[PDB]
Parts: structure tokens; C-alpha cells; sequence
């Protein structure tokens, strides 16, 4: 009765099994079949570690003419009696083999043979349900596409934790495929219950756009499952969407509205204390906001920013430049905001009358207006005290109600990470930001550390919506990065922030102290000297007119001539290097903070190319002096407004500024800027990983809410796979190998030629 | 009316399975297994 030889030949075995496998995800195929062949010469090997064996090196053929001899070399062995358990597994392999390849009139009874066994595998349901995709590209079968939800609905039921997002993703896409008949939402509805709760709270908003338009009743069932065990996720979004309707629909008994109250009440019982503390803390937020000082100046920088748009595309015309109705209506509704003795004096003194046919005596008013009410508003408190003007969110403590941190619920996780409630701090700060001072509160946890956020109230919530569909994208595309191993070695990860809605005018964001951005950089070493901070942006307008005024039209030359012109004079090409040289005074400190900024520039160049974002505004760019990391706030995608084409017509890929370049250096702008975006590039090019679900899902609502502002068919489908295929052919058009190395070192070089840059609008800053 | 908070039914196995092995090794005195059901 030997035991210990037997024990040393599994664990020896077990060992080579583990060597070949770890070979096989290396993406080499030629040595790990020479290390599964060492195997063979081992007189006594127990038949589980053959199953094992076999199974590592069926895996390695299929993801290597050659098909044939992949096809014999399963009938040599299996010859006289396996057990059923392993029985079940290598049949859905087989019968995936046999899919790869046009045989497919023979296929369906193996892989009927392969899930009849127990019923339980996900990997069986998996690739059935997947084969079954494939049929519906073409012959509709309209009465077919229950059976497939019915088999992605069995696979997510033993599924969990890992791989489960893509299966909720691919339901989602096929439901948006039905015609007048509910059949399809009944298969959905009787088929779902079992599966657990944490699964739906990555796919919030899909299931809300959803219940939102025609025929979405029969989803109220979802969502009450979701809502009966997690009242907090489910509960914020539920009412922005309720006042959204409510705001929109005033303007001009809602069935929308009338659901959206059906599962308010069924809420209420469930928790009350909790409903009650949530509404409590809501309404204790409208003291937060600024006074009309910041209003003002706050719509002052919009309508300039608005007005540099407008006199960009007024490019190469007369020096007219009339005036646009949108920007007459702008002026129509400030004078009427504002029109107790500062409150009169801008109407008799420019505000009359919008400008007859001028536009640039408008921005160059406008200019003084922000630098007067820049030095008056500098006075303004920045403390204020919690126990005074509120009450409830002052006495406030976890004995009251079982409140967590706001944002804990965005992406599910195996482990619990639930910080509770302990007390608000009194002690607020009002920071100074781009457009207005938003003030941020502090928030400490039952664990004793301190989370501090920061209270918005941005308006146009039609141009709000868009902007954090593009951040839960990301935040699904986050994980998809650490299973590989050329990403794993360069610490590559997004920074995603939590931004969480609570109303449509007012939600919280997350901030952290010394986060600035490069274009305030600019301006503290622009105030160090004795100009002014908007000197290239006039000198760009004015000196143009002039050598327009001639009846001489503008050529590429004079605009390189006067971007050298505003090189040589205003930024020098090194300011931020000497920046960052006076800052960190450190050696080791430096380094870090720059390898973290290329590596965390290359994910967001990467991010605005491949997926059509909005192009990178200077104010736009975040920088951490903590630890480094970089954030860009409030992307948004780019589509026309004329039709769905999704395309991004700009000279350059991304920004890469000559500061940039030479700051890192010129060496790193090359090596480690490429290669991160070519490690990049092959993870998401892996024909395993699925990508194209996560990406139909997410622009079927972008399209919808794109359809719902500007004035329910196939058209749509098609609208939207067109633009899928648009961002697969530019993802394949920067990964692929061959004699030469990539496109990506040809698009880096033109990025940061000077022939791409004088082309640009000057508020891009593409010398800064 | 200690209770414990646990998720999923995947994660009910892993600690059954983790408490089984503890109190499996510092007793020494027993060998056995026996569990049941009611519902």
C-alpha cells in the first residue's frame, strides 16, 4: 500500500500540468506542447492528470493545414471507459472545434451530448448560447432569440464574481431586437428568477433607459428583485430620472413617472429609517449653494468659451463676423438674470444692445468684465460652520440610521468594502475651479480615516448624462486589463473617479487636495511675471485680421511663422520641466511622478483616438501631486448632430504638446509612450476577451439619448453596429504585427510635428 | 442572536470549508463527519 510514490507522481505531474498551462497563456503554443510531451515518459500517470493533459493540449491547438492534425490527435486517446463528471467538459470543446470551421451541420448534437450531462457547467451553456449567436447574424428566426437569453439566463446562474458581466450584456443587446409582441420580455421575465442581485449593479442605467421607453413594463420585476435587497443603489438614480421627467415634461398621467412612483412606495416599507435619512441629507443640501457673484461669473465663462467657438469657425472670412441668434439669445437671458447698486449698471453700459455687427468688440469687453469681477470677488468668505443654517446634517451620527459612503455600490466586488457612516465634519473649504468655487465637505468613516468630497452644480443636464456613461465604461473596461500580462507588468489603470447623481442640477464628486491642472500652472507662472494670461490667444486673432486686411488670404507659412512668433516670445518650450524641478526637489520623487504621468498620458491618449472622445481641453487635464496619477474630468463622445457617423475629423491623434515631449524627455516619449499603447492595444485585440457586448450596450442609450434631444426601427441597429465596426477597425488598425513594427510610431510623429499643430484652434493651446 | 452576513452561495462553501479545516487539525480526539438538513 504505497502512498508516498503515488503522491510524488501526482505532485510531479501536477507541476508539469501547472508548467504547460502557465506556458500556454505566455501566447506560446511550440514550447508548452514540448513541455506536455515530457509527460510521456512517465510509465505510471493516474488518469485524472491525462484528462488534464489532454485538455491543456486540445486548448493549445485551438489557439494555433494545421486543423486536421488537431482533429485526430482527440481520437487516438479516450478509448474504453472515462467517469461522467470529466465527460461533459472536453464534448463543448470539441464541439466549439468543430464551430470554428464551416462544419456546422453535424455540431448541434454534440454539443446537445456535451450539456446533457448535468446541466450545471457554465462553459457548456456558455459556448451553446455562443454558437446560437453566431446562427443570428443572418435568417432573423425572430421566435428563436428566446431560446438564446434562455441559455445566457442558465449560464449566469452558476457563474459568479468573474465573467458574468459580458453574459448580462450580451441579454441586454438582444432584447433591444423585439418586434410588437412581448414574447421576448416574457421569456426574460420567467426565466431570470434564482440568479443573484449583486450581479445587476454594473447595468443600473441600461436597465433604467429601458424601463423609460415603450413596452418596458414587464422590467419593473428586475429592478423590485434589485431594490428589495439594495435600497441605496437603486435609489439616487431612481430619483434623478423621476425629476428629469417631471422637469422636461413641465415645459410642455406619465406612465414613465407612474413607475418610477410604483417602485418609490414598494421602497418604502423596506427601510424606512434609512428612506428617510437619505431624504433628509438631500434636503439639507441647498444651503450649499453659491451666491449670484459666482453665477454670474460662472455664465460669463461659458458664453466666452461659447464665443471663442463661434469666432474659430469665423476663419478666413471678412472681419464681420455677425452675430449668431444663439449667441444673441445668451445676451437676451443675462440681461434678463440680472437686470443693489452693481445690479443696473451693465445694462446703459454695454448690455443694451448684443453688438449691431461686431463680434470682436464683444470678447474684448468680455475680457475686462471677468478681470473686474475677478479682483471684487476676492474678498468672498471660504468658511463656514456645519451647526449653523442646517440642523439634521450637523447631529448626525451611525446610531441614527445605517447610511454608507456614498458611491460603494458603482461595480460589485467579491469581498464586502463597506465603509459606514461615523460623522460630518464641521469644517468645509471653498476651492477655486475653472469656471466657478465649488465647496467640499468632509466625510469620516467608521474606520477613522477622512473622505473628502466635493458639491457641484453644474446646469445643462442634457449635456450631463453623456458624461458619465463614458466614465462606467471605462470603470467595465478597468478589470479587463490585469488578466494579461504584458499590461500587468507596467501597472496600467484608468484612475476612474466616483461620481455619483443625486439631482439633476447638484451631485457629488470625489476630490482630493493638490489636484491641479496644467493650464492653473500656466497661470501662477504667468502671474510670476508681468503679463497677462490671455496675451498668445489675442495676439493669435488680431495679427491675423491684420495680414488678412491686405486682401491676402492665410497660408501655411504665416501660420508657422507666428506660432515660432509665439514660441519664441510668450511660453518657452520648457516651462513645465522647470516646474516640476522646483517642485520636486527629490531625485526618486521626480522619477515617479514622471513614469506615472507617461504611463497614465498613454491610457488617456489611447482612450480619446480609439473610442471617438472629445478633444483634450487644456483645462480638462487633472494633475495629482500625491502620488502622480492623472484624470481627465467629464469626457464626452463625439457624434455629429446631423447623423450617427461617430467620427472625429482633427489634424492630430490626441494631444501631445512640444512642452510635453520635452518634458518627460525625448527618449521617453518614443519607448515607454508607444509601448504602453501597443500592450494596451493586444489586450483588448484578444479575440477571448469579450469586447464587442460591452461596447453595443453602452452606445445602444448613447444613440437613443442622442434620438430623444434631436428629432424605434432597424435604422438605429444598424446606426449603432456601424459605428461598433468603425471602433473595432481602428483598434485592428494599431495592433496588428507583420514586417514592420505598428502605425502607432507613425500617428506619434505627426502628433507632435508643428505642421498639425498651426492648424488647430488657438483655445486648444497647442503651444501650451 | 449573533448572526453572520455572507453573499452568494459560492461564498458559503468557502467558509464552511475554511471552518471545517480548523477545527479538523487542533483536536485530534475525533474523527468524523456528519451534517443534515431541514427545509
Amino acid at each position: 500500500s504505497s502512498n508516498n510514490a503515488m503522491l510524488g507522481v501526482h505532485a510531479s505531474a501536477s507541476a508539469i500540468i501547472q508548467y504547460g498551462k502557465i506556458a500556454r497563456k505566455q501566447g506560446l503554443v511550440n514550447v508548452a506542447l514540448d513541455i506536455l510531451s515530457r509527460i510521456h515518459t512517465i510509465p505510471t500517470v493516474p488518469i485524472v492528470d491525462c484528462f488534464q493533459k489532454i485538455r491543456q493540449q486540445v486548448k493549445c491547438y485551438l489557439q494555433l493545414n494545421e486543423c486536421m492534425q488537431g482533429l485526430e490527435v482527440i481520437e487516438s486517446t479516450n478509448l474504453k471507459y472515462f467517469t461522467k463528471e470529466m465527460t461533459a467538459e472536453f464534448y463543448a470543446l470539441k464541439g466549439m472545434f468543430l464551430a470554428q470551421i464551416n462544419k456546422s451541420e453535424e455540431a448541434n448534437k454534440a454539443f446537445s451530448a456535451a450539456v446533457q450531462m448535468h446541466d450545471v457547467l457554465v462553459k457548456a451553456w456558455a459556448m451553446w448560447g455562443d454558437y446560437l449567436e453566431n446562427i443570428f447574424v443572418k435568417e432573423r428566426q425572430l421566435h428563436l432569440g428566446v431560446s438564446a437569453i434562455t441559455c445566457y439566463l442558465h449560464a449566469c446562474r452558476h457563474q459568479n464574481e468573474s465573467k458574468s458581466r459580458k453574459y448580462l450584456a450580451k441579454v441586454l443587446w438582444l432584447l433591444s431586437f423585439d418586434d410588437d409582441k412581448n414574447t421576448l420580455a416574457d421569456a426574460v421575465d420567467k426565466y431570470c428568477i434564482g440568479v443573484p442581485p449583486i450581479q445587476w449593479l454594473a447595468w443600473i442605467p441600461q436597465l433604467l433607459t429601458c424601463l423609460v421607453g415603450s413596452e418596458g413594463k414587464l422590467l419593473l420585476n428586475l429592478i423590485s428583485q434589485v431594490g428589495r435587497v439594495y435600497p441605496q443603489a437603486v435609489y439616487f438614480p431612481i430619483r434623478t430620472l423621476y425629476l428629469t421627467l417631471k422637469i422636461e415634461q413641465r415645459e410642455r398621467a406619465t406612465a414613465p413617472m407612474w413607475r418610477c412612483s410604483r417602485i418609490m412606495h414598494m421602497q418604502r416599507e423596506l427601510h424606512p429609517t434609512l428612506l428617510s435619512s437619505l431624504e433628509g441629507i438631500v434636503d439639507q443640501m441647498v444651503w450649499f449653494r453659491e451666491n449670484w457673484h459666482e453665477e454670474v461669473l460662472r455664465q460669463l465663462q461659458q458664453g466666452l468659451a461659447k464665443c471663442y467657438s463661434v469666432a474659430f469657425e469665423k476663419s478666413g472670412a471678412v472681419s464681420d463676423a455677425k452675430i449668431t441668434p444663439h449667441t444673441l439669445n445668451f445676451v437676451k437671458k443675462l440681461v434678463s438674470t440680472f437686470g443693489k447698486l452693481k445690479g443696473q449698471f451693465t445694462t446703459d453700459f454695454d448690455f443694451s444692445v448684443p453688438g449691431s455687427m461686431k463680434l470682436h468688440n464683444l470678447i474684448s469687453k468680455l475680457k475686462k468684465w471677468i478681470k473686474i469681477l475677478e479682483a471684487k470677488t476676492k474678498q468672498l468668505p471660504k468658511f463656514f460652520l456645519i451647526e449653523e443654517k442646517c440642523r439634521f446634517l450637523s447631529n448626525f451620527s451611525a446610531q441614527t440610521a445605517e447610511v454608507e459612503i456614498p458611491g460603494e455600490f458603482l461595480m460589485p466586488k467579491p469581498t464586502h468594502y463597506y465603509i459606514k457612516i461615523a460623522r460630518f465634519m464641521p469644517r468645509v473649504e471653498i476651492v477655486q475651479k475653472h469656471n466657478t468655487a465649488a465647496r467640499r465637505l468632509y466625510i469620516r468613516g467608521h474606520n477613522g480615516k477622512i473622505y473628502p468630497y466635493l458639491v457641484m452644480n453644474d446646469a445643462c443636464l442634457t449635456e450631463s448624462r453623456r458624461e458619465e456613461r463614458v466614465l462606467q465604461l471605462l470603470r467595465l473596461l478597468n478589470p479587463c486589463l490585469e488578466k494579461r500580462k504584458e499590461t500587468t507588468k507596467r501597472h496600467l489603470f484608468f484612475t476612474v473617479p466616483r461620481v455619483v447623481a443625486v439631482s439633476p442640477q447638484m451631485r457629488l464628486v470625489e476630490d482630493n487636495p493638490s489636484s491641479l491642472s496644467l493650464v492653473e500652472i500656466y497661470k501662477q507662472r504667468c502671474a510670476k511675471k508681468g503679463i497677462e494670461h490671455d496675451n498668445p490667444i489675442s495676439r493669435y486673432y488680431d495679427r491675423l485680421a491684420t495680414v488678412q486686411a491686405r486682401g491676402t488670404q492665410a497660408s501655411h507659412q504665416v501660420l508657422r511663422d507666428i506660432l515660432k512668433e509665439v514660441q519664441s516670445n510668450m511660453v518657452p518650450r520648457s516651462m513645465l520641466k522647470e516646474w516640476a524641478l522646483h517642485t520636486f526637489p527629490n531625485a526618486t520623487d521626480y522619477w515617479t511622478f514622471r513614469k506615472m504621468f507617461t504611463i497614465q498620458l498613454a491610457l488617456i491618449g489611447f482612450a480619446e483616438f480609439v473610442l471617438h472622445l472629445n478633444r483634450l481641453n487644456p483645462e480638462m487635464l487633472q494633475i495629482a501631486q500625491d502620488t502622480g496619477k492623472l484624470n481627465v474630468a467629464y469626457f464626452r463622445f463625439d457624434i455629429n448632430d446631423a447623423t450617427g457617423d461617430l467620427d472625429a475629423n482633427r489634424p492630430v491623434p490626441f494631444r501631445l504638446t512640444p512642452n510635453i515631449s520635452e518634458f518627460l524627455t525625448t527618449i521617453g516619449v518614443s519607448g515607454p509612450l508607444t509601448a504602453s499603447m501597443i500592450a494596451v492595444a493586444r489586450c483588448f485585440a484578444q479575440p477571448n476577451f469579450k469586447v464587442d457586448g460591452i461596447l453595443k450596450t453602452v452606445l445602444r442609450d448613447e444613440i437613443i439619448a442622442w434620438h430623444k434631444k434631436t428629432q424605434d426601427s432597424q435604422q438605429l441597429v444598424s446606426l449603432v453596429q456601424k459605428a461598433v465596426t468603425a471602433i473595432m477597425t481602428r483598434l485592428h488598425n494599431l495592433a496588428q504585427f507583420e514586417g514592420g513594427e505598428s502605425k502607432v510610431n507613425t500617428l506619434v510623429a505627426a502628433a507632435n510635428s508643428l505642421d498639425n499643430l498651426c492648424r488647430m484652434d488657438p483655445a486648444w493651446h497647442p503651444w501650451l | 442572536s449573533n448572526w453572520f452576513i455572507i453573499g452568494s452561495k459560492t461564498d458559503a462553501e468557502r467558509v464552511v470549508n475554511q471552518y471545517q479545516e480548523l477545527v479538523q487539525n487542533e483536536a485530534k480526539c475525533p474523527v468524523k463527519m456528519s451534517h443534515s438538513s431541514s427545509g
